[PDB]
């Protein structure tokens, strides 16, 4: 048992290939030892459940853009009704040198810059994006509806035509046209 | 903790299983071993105490077993450590003070400043 | 409120007012009362490396039984093959076998990662003839609501036998539908949403899966008509849209436990899987004895 | 503290209670199998 | 209607050769509501901008299309030279607050109807009123999607 | 603490029931062979009832 016996009891019992059988005292060292083998291969295991196992932008809630750095500098586009919303309330004060210094023409070249890693995240109509998000893999929308607007139609203050349309718009929920658009052109794509 | 969590139906299943191992076993010998050896065979194999070596066909089913059997272990021990490991009053902002129910009632000692500090503000 | 407004007793009725296009050809409307409509509550490629391998070592196990001439590979090897999934070469086999059982323990934490990251439900909506067809299913679905709603002309407007259906089991309180989730009187409830969302965050257990997750159905104040004010509510309202001072109310008012909703997922299992896999085991003898040695 | 068994108290109930109904069945069956050889 | 170019609502895409907008399907395999719509070619300041008509696809012409079943109108369908709503901004003289974009071509006479899904103004509103809007919405955030290890 | 003790305890048990079962052969070594077997099943016919005792050793090795 001195040349390469023990050797391939090593293997058999420290890979536990043969967990059993294969003076006494030698043997109750042994044993130990499959028994550290046993815990050894427990400990990484564990790691291997753990380390797969274990351990973003919130909105404007977070200091990301309460405190805007420029390490997360955003954009809009100009003459939108967004910056609006921006322009109306108060705290954006030090978004604006966000909001108003970095902005785009159209809506796709801040896509774009989501798609080319430009700006970190974009703040923009809910309908679109989530479509998108559907539609291409780079998109996720965070935060909430952020100013809960209606999506209205450009009508002028002496068009008396808002009413039969007011009364079809209401004929399109009650019996959903709207979920017909729904069908016809939203609920489409995934990731 | 506990016993078995698991299902006892569950456990019937693994016995049910466990002869039909071995009448799958018993029957194919005669087709190319027929009392107690596949019995304990299954014994060695599904308890996976023997898991190698103890016609070509049922070796290759019994196989199939055993990596079933490693499976079956896999699941539960997964299970041990899945209800071991895996899945209150935070202040005044709960729901349970905020609309304080007569399941959470509560209370003060009178003529203290705690109850000062409830009488000054409005919600 | 449409009798307060049009015999005039309450000139202005603010409730929260479904806003019919029927009750717009009624009455003056300004913006929603908030967004509501109709909700229903209720209660590879590793395979195949894999075959390349064993394939590989089933190979070099012949070639060393051949190497050894200077005990069937072809039937005790591949058993012991077998075996290590779960004679110098077999020492760099049982290497091999201590590899089988890391990818045992990687696919343990593998399941782990399945049986941890479920979430399921049932019910989609009006698409459900669950609803339009209660009657083809059994049991037969059980759907009430409280009387003379607006939602009701709606569904007058859709479909008066899924009203006949109503009739067999329509309510009167929210508390009768409490009673009747909770008991099962009734499957699952379909109002006004907004409701449902408080209540559904305020069950006790929310078990009481509500009009989907949140699916409003009957999707999207009373003005005397020509009152004045309209122009100055409208405008106010932007303001208060346009401050959130709206939402400080849902801060206010909203949330139960839902709103704490923790990925409901299973916490024993009854999945097939191996109720397929025994399907194929039994075949494999009919492949096998069938091929006997005929000649 | 911060809590760092009864299954284990549940497995050793078990699996006495079952080593002690096997044992006491051992020696009948061991006495009923010598006369089923005797056969 | 003066249309900003806002996808699906408007997929403003080219038409035929022909100067037609082709025979496309949905999923469904209807032939897809595709109107004309007039604006420019390099849609961009400071580029030759051509006014051609181009094919329109979405919601809103679906819309409008009901709109002349129930309501008899002809619909005159455009594209906008700047893309962009256009707000109250300042102009030379550094005082002129003045309603650009849609806001300016409606309240120019130019466009007489803005069809696209508008979110509404209290400051909107006070120059030009809606009808009853379509969608509850509000503005959210495109995140980048973190790659896998 | 003391779900060693219980460990030695019914590895004991089991010891000696093996030293009973072999004198119940008579009509191989349990100071030998069958300690070193108990040893690799915490990690005939009595001995399928070990096997059973076995799997409840790696029961006790999942949890």
């Amino acid at each position: 048992l001195t040349l390469s016996s023990a050797m391939w009891f090593s293997w058999r019992v420290l890979l536990n290939s043969g967990i059993g059988e294969g003076s006494f005292s030698a043997r109750i060292l042994g044993m130990v030892w499959a028994g550290f083998a046993m815990i050894i291969v427990a400990s990484y295991t564990a790691n291997l459940a753990a380390f797969l196992v274990l351990d973003r932008i919130t909105g404007i809630n977070d200091p990301r853009l309460r405190n805007p750095s420029d390490k997360f500098i955003y954009a809009t586009v100009k003459q939108s009704s967004v910056d609006i919303y921006f322009r109306r309330q108060v705290e954006l004060s030090t978004m604006y040198r966000h909001m108003e210094k970095h902005n785009y023409e159209s809506a796709a070249e801040a896509i774009q810059a989501v798609r080319d890693n430009k700006l970190h995240a974009f703040i923009w109509d809910s309908a679109v994006l989530e479509f998108e998000a559907s539609q291409k893999c780079d998109l996720v929308t965070t935060g909430e509806l952020f100013f809960r607007s209606g999506f209205g139609i450009g009508m002028r203050k002496d068009s008396p035509w808002k009413q039969n349309v007011s009364l079809s718009i209401l004929k399109s929920h009650e019996n959903g046209f709207m979920e017909d658009l729904d069908k016809t052109w939203v609920r489409y794509q995934e990731c | 903790s506990f016993m078995q969590p698991f299902q006892s139906t569950l456990w019937l299943l693994v016995g049910l299983s466990v002869h039909v191992v071995a009448v799958m076993l018993y029957l194919l010998d005669r087709f190319s071993l027929t009392l107690s050896s596949a019995m304990w065979f299954s014994w060695r194999v599904l308890l996976n105490s023997g898991i190698g070596e103890g016609s070509f066909s049922a070796r290759i089913l019994g196989m199939v077993w055993a990596g079933f059997a490693m499976i079956i272990v896999a699941s539960y021990t997964a299970n041990l450590a899945a209800f071991l490991v895996l899945d209150r009053i935070t202040g005044i902002n709960d729901p349970r003070l905020r609309n304080p129910s007569d399941k959470f009632i509560y209370a003060t000692v009178k003529q203290s400043s705690v109850d000062i500090y409830f009488r000054r503000q409005v919600e | 409120m449409i009798g307060e407004v049009v015999y005039q007793r309450a000139v202005m009725a603010v409730g929260s007012l479904t806003i019919n296009e029927e009750r717009s050809e009624v009455v003056d409307f300004s913006v929603p009362f908030v967004e509501t409509g109709i909700s229903v509550m209720v209660s590879a490629s590793v395979w195949v490396m894999m075959f390349v391998m064993l394939l590989i070592v089933s190979a070099i196990a012949v070639f060393v039984f051949e190497y050894f001439s200077p005990s069937f590979t072809i039937g005790k090897a591949i058993w012991l093959l077998w075996g290590l999934v779960f004679t110098t070469s077999k020492i760099m086999v049982s290497v091999w076998a201590f590899f089988a059982v890391i990818f045992l323990a990687s696919y343990t934490a593998n399941l782990a990662a399945f049986m941890i990251q479920r979430f399921v439900d049932q019910v989609t909506g009006l698409s459900d003839k669950k609803f339009q067809r209660p009657h083809d299913y059994s049991p037969p679905f059980r759907f009430g609501t409280v009387p003379n709603g607006s939602t009701e002309r709606n569904i007058r407007n859709n479909y008066p036998y899924m009203h006949q259906y109503m009739t067999k089991f329509n309510q009167k309180g929210v508390e009768d539908a409490l009673v009747s989730l909770k008991t099962g009187k009734l499957d699952a409830f379909i109002y006004d949403a907004a409701v449902l969302n408080y209540k559904a965050g305020r069950d006790e257990g929310c078990k009481l899966v509500t009009i989907g997750s949140g699916y409003i159905f009957a999707t999207t104040i009373a003005l005397q008509k020509g009152s004045p004010w309209k122009r100055q509510i409208d405008l106010a309202l932007l303001q208060f849209v346009g401050d959130g001072e709206m939402e400080e109310l849902e801060t206010l008012w909203l949330t139960g436990i839902c709103h704490n909703e923790k990925n409901e997922v299973m916490s024993i299992d009854n999945m097939a899987g191996v109720f397929y896999m025994l399907a194929a085991a039994m075949a494999l003898s009919l492949i096998t004895f069938i091929w006997e040695h005929l000649f | 503290d911060s809590r760092s068994f009864e299954n284990m108290a549940g497995v050793f109930m078990l699996v006495a209670g079952g080593i002690v109904a096997g044992i006491f069945l051992i020696f009948i069956e061991i006495a009923y199998k010598r006369h089923k050889d005797a056969r | 209607i003066v249309t900003i170019h806002q996808e699906p609502f408007v997929y403003v895409k080219p038409t035929l050769s022909d100067g037609t907008c082709k025979e496309e399907f949905t999923v469904n395999g209807d032939p897809v509501k595709k109107v004309i719509c007039t604006g420019p070619n390099d849609t961009s300041p400071g580029s030759p901008r051509h006014t051609v008509p181009q094919c329109c696809y979405g919601f809103c012409i679906d819309l409008l299309i009901k709109l002349a079943r129930t309501m008899n109108f002809t619909y005159e369908v455009h594209l906008v030279a700047d893309g962009k709503f256009g707000t109250q901004e300042r102009v030379n003289n550094s005082n002129k607050k003045e309603w650009n974009g849609m806001m300016g071509e409606l309240l120019s006479g130019q466009a007489d109807m803005i069809v696209a899904p508008l979110t509404i103004n209290n400051e909107r509103a006070q120059y030009i009123e809606f009808s009853k809007p379509f969608k509850y919405q509000g503005l959210t955030i495109l995140v980048k999607k973190e790659i896998p290890r």
